[PDB]
């Protein structure tokens, strides 16, 4: 199990706006996972782990447009780790 | 990044199978299990949603129909619960079907 914080650097790059690179966060990790398929309940049975972010917070920016500035948000993580994949 | 086993799962050591009059047929049975690390991650993105997960398990690459049969019968049982439809395979991959249903 391990779920890590990766920084990133992001180009935007659109037709109009000015050129912006933003730095954020992302979890990327792997977890275990066992599956299988339960013909009692005909479904599967799931009992799994996945790399995310707990905690994040918001990054904005203004992007110079040519016809209008628009406002970017964007999550940034701060905490990774492995927790379920459906909560 | 993914491991295939046959493997005996509480609800089937042994499985019991009931059909009407109270006739009961029990048995063990294998079931085919996926576990493993799949490679996931969570980032955020532009717009609606917000975030963007790459989540996966280690599913079974379902390529056959098992049909097991129990033994352990009580006298005068139905023949359909007799037996068990197993989906059957010999590898598992990491999927998020799991994750959908």
């Amino acid at each position: 199990n391990s779920c890590k914080k990766v920084g990133v650097e992001e180009l935007i790059n659109e037709k109009g706006c000015d050129l912006m690179i933003i730095r954020i966060n992302r979890c990327r990790g792997h977890c275990f996972s066992f599956t299988f398929p339960n013909p009692l309940t005909k479904k599967y049975s799931v009992h799994a782990k996945c790399c995310r972010m707990v905690e994040w917070e918001m990054l904005e920016t203004e992007l110079k447009c040519s016809k209008g500035n628009r406002n970017l948000r964007i999550p940034s993580a701060t905490q990774c780790e492995c927790f379920d994949c459906l909560v | 990044e993914c491991e295939f086993a046959m493997r005996l799962v509480p609800g089937f050591n042994p499985l019991r199978q009931v059909d009407a009059n109270g006739k009961e047929c029990r048995g063990n049975v294998e079931l085919p299990f996926c576990k493993g690390y799949c490679k996931t991650s969570e980032s955020g993105t532009h717009g609606f949603p917000p975030r963007v997960q790459n989540s996966k398990v280690c599913t079974l690459v379902t390529t056959s129909t098992r049909k097991v049969v129990l033994d352990d019968c009580d006298d005068g049982a139905d023949e359909s619960v007799k037996f068990v439809m197993v989906p059957h395979g010999t590898d598992c991959e990491c999927s998020a079907v799991p994750l959908e249903q």
